[PDB]
């Protein structure tokens, strides 16, 4: 990829 | 009419990685030009006509529903 990105998401998945 | 915007709205404020990627804010809307990377990047344009690289992984479609 161009950079190593922000990732992994912070929250709103697991519910 | 091939790849029209897809779009999108940020769950979050974030502003890119470097200064190379774009800025948006929590309920933003934007529109994905390009595909998406092995690290969840994602090319895109702002409504201001703003180019650059997105965070997917922190935003998701505003479209319809899930169906």
């Amino acid at each position: 990829t161009k950079g190593p990105a922000p990732n992994p998401p912070p929250i709103l998945k697991v519910w | 009419m091939k790849v029209p915007g897809v779009r999108v709205r940020a769950l979050y404020d974030y502003t890119g990685q470097e200064a190379d990627e774009l800025s948006f804010k929590a309920g933003e809307e934007l529109m994905k030009i390009s595909e998406e990377d092995e690290q969840g990047w994602c090319k895109g344009r702002l409504l201001t006509g703003h180019v650059g690289l997105y965070p997917a992984n922190y935003v998701e479609k505003v479209g319809l529903a899930a169906a």
